[PDB]
RNA sequence: GCGGGGUGGAGCAGCCUGGUAGCUCGUCGGGCUCAUAACCCGAAGGUCGUCGGUUCAAAUCCGGCCCCCGCAACCA
RNA sequence: AAAUG
RNA sequence: CCGAGGGUAGGGCCCGUGACUGGGGCGAAGUCGUAACAAGGUAGCUGUACCGGAAGGUGCGGCUGGAU
RNA sequence: UGGGAGAGGGUGGUGGAAUUCCCGGAGUAGCGGUGAAAUGCGCAGAUACCGGGAGGAACGCCGAUGGCGAAGGCAGCCAC
RNA sequence: CGAUGUCGGCUCGUCGCAUCCUGGGGCUGAAGAAGGUCCCAAGGGUUGGGCUGUUCGCCCAUUAAAGCGGCACGCGAGCUG
RNA sequence: GAAUGCCGGCAUGAGUAACGAUAAAGAGGGUGAGAAUCCCUCUCGCCGUAAGCCCAAGGGUUCCUACGCAAUGGUCGUCAGCGUAGGGUUAGGCGGGACCUAAGGUGAAGCCGAAAGGCGUAGCCGAAGGGCAGCCGGUUAAUAUUCCGGCCCUUCCCGCAGGUGCGAUGGGGGGACGCUCUAGGCUAGGGGGACCGGAGCCAUGGACGAGCCCGGCCAGAAGCGCAGGGUGGGAGGUAGGCAAAUCCGCCUCCCAACAAGCUCUGCGUGGUGGGGAAGCCCGGGUGACAACCCCCCGAAGCCAGGGAGCCAAGAAAAGCCUCUAAGCACAACCUGCGGGAACCCGUACCGCAAACCGACACAGGUGGGCGGGUGCAAGAGCACUCAGGCGCGCGGGAGAACCCUCGCCAAGGAACUCUGCAAGUUGGCCCCGUAACUUCGGGAGAAGGGGUGCUCCCUGGGGUGAUGAGCCCCGGGGAGCCGCAGUGAACAGGCUCUGGCGACUGUUUACCAAAAACACAGCUCUCUGCGAACUCGUAAGAGGAGGUAUAGGGAGCGACGCUUGCCCGGUGCCGGAAGGUCAAGGGGAGGGGUGCAAGCCCCGAACCGAAGCCCCGGUGAACGGCGGCCGUAACUAUAACGGUCCUAAGGUAGCGAAAUUCCUUGUCGGGUAAGUUCCGACCUGCACGAAAAGCGUAACGACCGGAGCGCUGUCUCGGCGAGGG
RNA sequence: GAGCUAGCCCUGGCCAGGGUGAAGCUGGGGUGAGACCCAGUGGAGGCCCGAACCGGUGGGGGAUGCAAACCCCUCGGAUGA
RNA sequence: UGGUUCGUGGAGCCAUGGGGGAAUCUGGGCGGACCACCGCCUAAGGCUAAGUACUCCGGGUGACCGAUAGCGCACCAGUAC
């Protein structure tokens, strides 16, 4: 549902921005948020471990419930739809009947006004949270814990989901967004139903203003330098590359499979990812 | 044109000043040698 | 200046490791067809660019000359 | 399999 | 004041013309193929699409103006 | 007004046969293909045969010289 | 090589003669006009433009003629670059 | 005696360059041994979004007074930011601290590291952020919101009265926030006034005037008024806010909802307290019992935490309020009054500069506030000018060449030249009018014309007010006057046609290149399933990310349009429980040393033995590569066809003497009087070619070529004039 | 040694004036209902002209300079990377 | 692996990160692979003066210098700058 711009600059033209069609709060709730230290890529010893980030636009971090089976049992209306900075995902306020309030992401579908509530008997309806091995198999799914009472760790992105393939002992079978097939504890408490706002991959960004709001600052191609600072580097004109491609440390950025061999979740992964 | 000398006083006496030495064994050791020397000011001076 | 090449009519093997020149097309003769090509059966034709040398013996190994491509000609 | 006059 | 007209500037249509180029028309016996009329020896044609020295071949779908 | 038929259309849901791919069992010298071969495949264990799984596409018989729509077109089954 | 600034152009000249003009001649297949070739002669003169960084050259319009060369491929403690 | 030797000293250049902006000087009168340079006065010039005034940073006595000139000052010097001595900086309310936190720093706990040390939650530090109580006037040679005068205000201690469940480092609220536009109502400030106050003045032809000139305010407690901000009230239930809880949150009922009320500011008024000129007279005194009013313009500031809109989604803690817990309710808190208390550091002066950063009294650099009046459309622009501040610390003469900077030119108008380099032309507002092409916005201020001053008459509308006048802001029509010229001076685009390149605004070699290079949205590959991959670090630990495949890292290409063909033989990567190879180790056939011997010690085959390599496959938007010779058409010329050797496979579309073409100024056409460049074609592409992308593309460009018009001292071709040398 | 320079994080400040006129909203037309068309309000943008402020395109001067990168004319961005 | 003269050398001895892991005298280590003989010494706990090293400090003495030497400083120096 993305709107368009007419192209009275050239920057505009072809420019998209999301609708903010479900969006019912300008404004997020007080006690739930906190600051957000820029890092600008650099750690605690101060040298960049990530290039070419930072001078983005400021945020306060809104703190998520990814741990819904803390308020087992105790439903919640569904208070409103804001706009959170931090994530490519939509979310969704919570006014529980216990009085206490909380974000969770907001899924597809998901209409201000409802009832949602999590539990091994809670109703399959979009919203609601229960452990995988209390889920219909096939049903789509997010907000996956990876492993029991850690936070869930899958399926957060705009759009994305999971989906329910098996059972085979303790754990059920997903398929994850990258396609992948992995063996998943039934015990790991996940959120029913797609993520929300499904449109932000085919926003246009525009020009390269957007590029540095977000925080993502101008990043510089490996051939355009010298030879003390990237492989690609040096060359009389402009050249080719005149060897496998490599990062800027070596290592080729070409098919090279990075995963480390003995990784114990080897035993819990079906299949690699797909395409 | 701008030239090289700025000068500050909060930033010589955090930078090179007194406790600032010390807090480093090549600062420790930057006084020792000073003092050998005999030197009449360990630290350049700042009124703050 | 450096490298490769020249052999039936055309395009290439043989030259490295001397003694014996071969592959495809083509040409010629005869077959099938009404006739041509295609197709089948036969056949002829090359003294290896040239000259000199070595050797019992040179397409072949070594020299000089002609021609044929190809590479180089940079710092000023 | 299989062209042309 | 108007005004033949003259000058300046930018537009519109038409005619002629032009290195080069595109196909097209005809022009007794040039070259290379044989696609169509027999089931033309892969049934023909068509719209569309990609490819091929050339006619044309193939894919999807449609027609019978297709024979047995 | 009361009734009848029908692949007429749109959405959602749903069934089995079959093809390929993966996992398991069993098993061995070829499978596949054509006018006849060859490329391909196969001891690194294929074809053929059993069990399990995933996924898309199309709906045998019924079915017709049949029906519906203005036309192009419309065919598994349930519902709105 | 503890430095002799390197093309071309502008500016400013100056010299040499194997002279392009102008002057004085011999021969001529010199009728005249006009040329050809050679001899003497360097006093003075020797245009403007198009293109190219160009020297050179080609071309336009003239001309009495549109000469060749030396002076660190004259001349950067004079310039351009 | 040499080492472009080391240290020091004195020459040479040379009385030559220069005396640090071309904003500018003259005269008179003082003082003194001495004066263009010090002081006083008059005359003249200069800035005036400053070259004026107030802060902050930095500097450290340079501020003021007296006495002095050897040196410092680019000359002189009586002068001075210099020398000597004395004096000078006053705070509960301004700033900082005894309050709070942000990045970050430190760091009980805890983790890590040969040592030194590195991390790390709470806590603590950390400000130009939050929070916090003072305004006006006077005075000193020098300080003042600090002393003084008037009118206000805070906290702490004690005492007293009144009220209430009091009590916190623990709970909750609040503090609490972006960008753009913006309503209303005020204030700052400014303009005018025939109204009020005023010393005067009549000039030189006129004016005794509704004339000229000066001035006509500042602060203010309670109360009042105008304008806004903020907040609904009660009852019941309660499992949440890590104890509790009436507070908060959630649910239900009742009343109120642009309101009202209650509460906080802002402005006006306000007892009362100050200020108060020109001019004249010697910083003071008068003027003066000074007056202190009316109208208009009006903020970017105040009400403020206002309102709307948008995507990139916009600090924390404390003060403050409320809630309760131990405790304690003889208390304690709150409200009010009275009496006492109120500490440390900074205050001078410079502060766009001669006192700071540049070695100098340096034409450079330095953040924040005020920054007046008129006119020009406007404005912080330009020009003039107020208050205020300077003429830049060598002058005086002469009137050559030459350089700098500026002004003018006959006729010609790019002939100059690598190139119109530079300098001209154009120039602001109004109205008419404006092409290809295009991505429909554009191109476009395209182009190219006309108007523009002043006076008289008529007339519409808005603001203020009241509806009128007055003042103010926009225009409309008619008739006329002057000059060469009407945005009359200063500030202010030359335009058009056509190519190459890159899409575009943007970025870079500070300090010779701003580009055609980087970046950029956008496309594609590829990696990573979370304690991610990658990165920094020995580690701990961080970053990634309090992110989760619509996410994240890496590589190339670089909007968008139309597209991106063939080769996997070699290299790289991906896949491949077979085989071959393979070290340690296992293994110990078989030997050896020595002992009389039990024994001790060493060597040691086959066979078992991972990754890696060979080997089988896959892979191009992975590294890379994409033929030669020969024949042939009813003229010739050329080959759609054919022949042959080779390759892993032989360059497809599109373009092509190009940012690439050696031969080259290829050939033909255009443009020109003439065109080695430019433009269009041709194609035998020395040696374009499809994501080191190929061909195009509207718009954009201080990019690089070619052409024309306009105008010119670029030139023929030079001449005069001005100023600083 | 980051008081110059480069990048980032925390916290504050600055950008006169003018011009162009996107979406949206209201009205009207239209339609079966729509899309859409026109006028008005509206005030978007790595938009335009142009000071401050940040730059350093072209030329000239300066070259023991005022200056170890300056001065004059000219020129780019100037609500955004 | 390190030390020793010992750089894998026939490489012991001393020390030791990893692995396996005894004995109490008839036990144990060394005599340069290893064996036997013959000898030496008793590991895995600790302390121990004097003889030796240096010269900020005090003194004595120089075929040591004499203000460009001699300490950088004879003097108000680790100062001015
Ligand atoms: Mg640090
Ligand atoms: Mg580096
Ligand atoms: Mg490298
Ligand atoms: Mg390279
Ligand atoms: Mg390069
Ligand atoms: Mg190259
Ligand atoms: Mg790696
Ligand atoms: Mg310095
Ligand atoms: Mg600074
Ligand atoms: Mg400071
Ligand atoms: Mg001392
Ligand atoms: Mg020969
Ligand atoms: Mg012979
Ligand atoms: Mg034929
Ligand atoms: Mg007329
Ligand atoms: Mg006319
Ligand atoms: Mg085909
Ligand atoms: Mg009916
Ligand atoms: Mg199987
Ligand atoms: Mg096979
Ligand atoms: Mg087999
Ligand atoms: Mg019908
Ligand atoms: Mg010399
Ligand atoms: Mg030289
Ligand atoms: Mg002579
Ligand atoms: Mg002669
Ligand atoms: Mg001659
Ligand atoms: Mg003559
Ligand atoms: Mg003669
Ligand atoms: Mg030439
Ligand atoms: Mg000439
Ligand atoms: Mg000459
Ligand atoms: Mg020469
Ligand atoms: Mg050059
Ligand atoms: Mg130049
Ligand atoms: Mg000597
Ligand atoms: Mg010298
Ligand atoms: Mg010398
Ligand atoms: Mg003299
Ligand atoms: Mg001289
Ligand atoms: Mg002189
Ligand atoms: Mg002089
Ligand atoms: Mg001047
Ligand atoms: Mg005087
Ligand atoms: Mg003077
Ligand atoms: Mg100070
Ligand atoms: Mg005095
Ligand atoms: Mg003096
Ligand atoms: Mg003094
Ligand atoms: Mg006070
Ligand atoms: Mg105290
Ligand atoms: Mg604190
Ligand atoms: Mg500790
Ligand atoms: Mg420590
Ligand atoms: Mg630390
Ligand atoms: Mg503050
Ligand atoms: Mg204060
Ligand atoms: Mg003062
Ligand atoms: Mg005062
Ligand atoms: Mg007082
Ligand atoms: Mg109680
Ligand atoms: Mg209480
Ligand atoms: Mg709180
Ligand atoms: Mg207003
Ligand atoms: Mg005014
Ligand atoms: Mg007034
Ligand atoms: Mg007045
Ligand atoms: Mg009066
Ligand atoms: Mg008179
Ligand atoms: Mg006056
Ligand atoms: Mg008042
Ligand atoms: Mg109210
Ligand atoms: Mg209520
Ligand atoms: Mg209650
Ligand atoms: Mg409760
Ligand atoms: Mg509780
Ligand atoms: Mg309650
Ligand atoms: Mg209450
Ligand atoms: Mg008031
Ligand atoms: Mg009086
Ligand atoms: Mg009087
Ligand atoms: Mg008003
Ligand atoms: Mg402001
Ligand atoms: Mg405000
Ligand atoms: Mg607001
Ligand atoms: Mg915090
Ligand atoms: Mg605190
Ligand atoms: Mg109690
Ligand atoms: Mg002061
Ligand atoms: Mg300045
Ligand atoms: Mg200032
Ligand atoms: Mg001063
Ligand atoms: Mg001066
Ligand atoms: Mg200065
Ligand atoms: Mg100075
Ligand atoms: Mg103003
Ligand atoms: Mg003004
Ligand atoms: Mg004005
Ligand atoms: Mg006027
Ligand atoms: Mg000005
Ligand atoms: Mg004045
Ligand atoms: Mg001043
Ligand atoms: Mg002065
Ligand atoms: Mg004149
Ligand atoms: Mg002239
Ligand atoms: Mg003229
Ligand atoms: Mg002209
Ligand atoms: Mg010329
Ligand atoms: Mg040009
Ligand atoms: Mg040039
Ligand atoms: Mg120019
Ligand atoms: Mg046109
Ligand atoms: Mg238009
Ligand atoms: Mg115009
Ligand atoms: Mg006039
Ligand atoms: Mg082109
Ligand atoms: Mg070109
Ligand atoms: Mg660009
Ligand atoms: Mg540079
Ligand atoms: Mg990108
Ligand atoms: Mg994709
Ligand atoms: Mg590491
Ligand atoms: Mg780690
Ligand atoms: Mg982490
Ligand atoms: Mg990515
Ligand atoms: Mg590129
Ligand atoms: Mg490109
Ligand atoms: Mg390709
Ligand atoms: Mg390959
Ligand atoms: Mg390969
Ligand atoms: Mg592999
Ligand atoms: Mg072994
Ligand atoms: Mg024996
Ligand atoms: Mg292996
Ligand atoms: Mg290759
Ligand atoms: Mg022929
Ligand atoms: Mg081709
Ligand atoms: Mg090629
Ligand atoms: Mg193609
Ligand atoms: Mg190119
Ligand atoms: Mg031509
Ligand atoms: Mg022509
Ligand atoms: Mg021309
Ligand atoms: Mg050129
Ligand atoms: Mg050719
Ligand atoms: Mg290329
Ligand atoms: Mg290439
Ligand atoms: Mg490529
Ligand atoms: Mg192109
Ligand atoms: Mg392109
Ligand atoms: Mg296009
Ligand atoms: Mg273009
Ligand atoms: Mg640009
Ligand atoms: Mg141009
Ligand atoms: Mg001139
Ligand atoms: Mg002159
Ligand atoms: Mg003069
Ligand atoms: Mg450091
Ligand atoms: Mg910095
Ligand atoms: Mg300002
Ligand atoms: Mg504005
Ligand atoms: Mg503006
Ligand atoms: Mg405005
Ligand atoms: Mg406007
Ligand atoms: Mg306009
Ligand atoms: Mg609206
Ligand atoms: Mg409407
Ligand atoms: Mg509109
Ligand atoms: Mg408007
Ligand atoms: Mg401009
Ligand atoms: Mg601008
Ligand atoms: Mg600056
Ligand atoms: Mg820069
Ligand atoms: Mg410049
Ligand atoms: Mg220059
Ligand atoms: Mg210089
Ligand atoms: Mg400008
Ligand atoms: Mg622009
Ligand atoms: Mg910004
Ligand atoms: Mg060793
Ligand atoms: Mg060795
Ligand atoms: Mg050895
Ligand atoms: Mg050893
Ligand atoms: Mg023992
Ligand atoms: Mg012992
Ligand atoms: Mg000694
Ligand atoms: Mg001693
Ligand atoms: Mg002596
Ligand atoms: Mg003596
Ligand atoms: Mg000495
Ligand atoms: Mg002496
Ligand atoms: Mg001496």
């Amino acid at each position: 549902a993305v709107k368009k711009f007419k192209p009275y600059t050239p920057s505009r033209r072809f420019m998209t921005v999301a609708d903010f069609s479900e969006i019912t709060k300008t404004e997020p709730e007080k006690s739930l948020v906190k600051p957000l230290k820029k890092t600008g890529g650099r750690n605690n010893q101060g040298r960049i471990t990530v290039r070419f980030r930072g001078g983005g636009h400021k945020r306060l971090y809104r703190i998520i419930d990814f741990k819904r089976w803390d308020k087992v049992g105790i439903p919640a209306k569904v208070a409103a739809i804001e706009y959170d900075p931090n994530r490519s995902a939509r979310i969704a306020l919570l006014h529980y009947v216990d009085g206490e309030k909380r974000y969770i992401i907001a899924p597809d579908g998901l209409q201000v006004g409802q009832q949602v509530v999590a539990g091994p008997d809670a109703p399959i309806q979009v919203g609601n949270a229960l452990p995988l091995r209390f889920i219909p198999v096939g049903t789509v799914v997010h907000a996956v814990e990876l492993e029991p009472k850690k936070g869930a760790k899958l399926a957060r992105a705009a759009g994305t989901s999971a989906q329910i393939q098996g059972r085979e002992g303790d754990y059920v079978i997903l398929r994850l967004p990258s396609g992948e097939l992995r063996k998943v504890h039934g015990e790991c408490y996940a959120t029913v139903g797609a993520v929300g706002n499904a449109d932000h991959k085919n926003i246009v960004l525009g020009k390269a203003g957007r590029s540095r709001w977000l925080g993502r600052r101008p990043h510089v191609r490996g051939a355009a330098m010298n030879p003390v600072d990237h492989p690609h580097g040096g060359g009389e004109g402009r050249a080719p590359r005149g060897r496998p491609p490599a990062s800027p440390w070596g290592w080729q950025t070409k098919g090279l499979k990075t995963r480390k061999r003995r990784k114990p979740s080897s035993r819990f992964i079906i299949a690699r990812r797909k395409k | 044109m701008k030239r090289t000398w700025q000068p500050n006083r909060r930033k010589r006496a955090k930078t090179h000043g007194f406790r600032a030495r010390m807090r480093t064994p090549g600062g420790r050791k930057v006084l020792k040698r000073r003092r050998q020397k005999g030197r009449w000011r360990l630290t350049p001076a700042v009124r703050k």
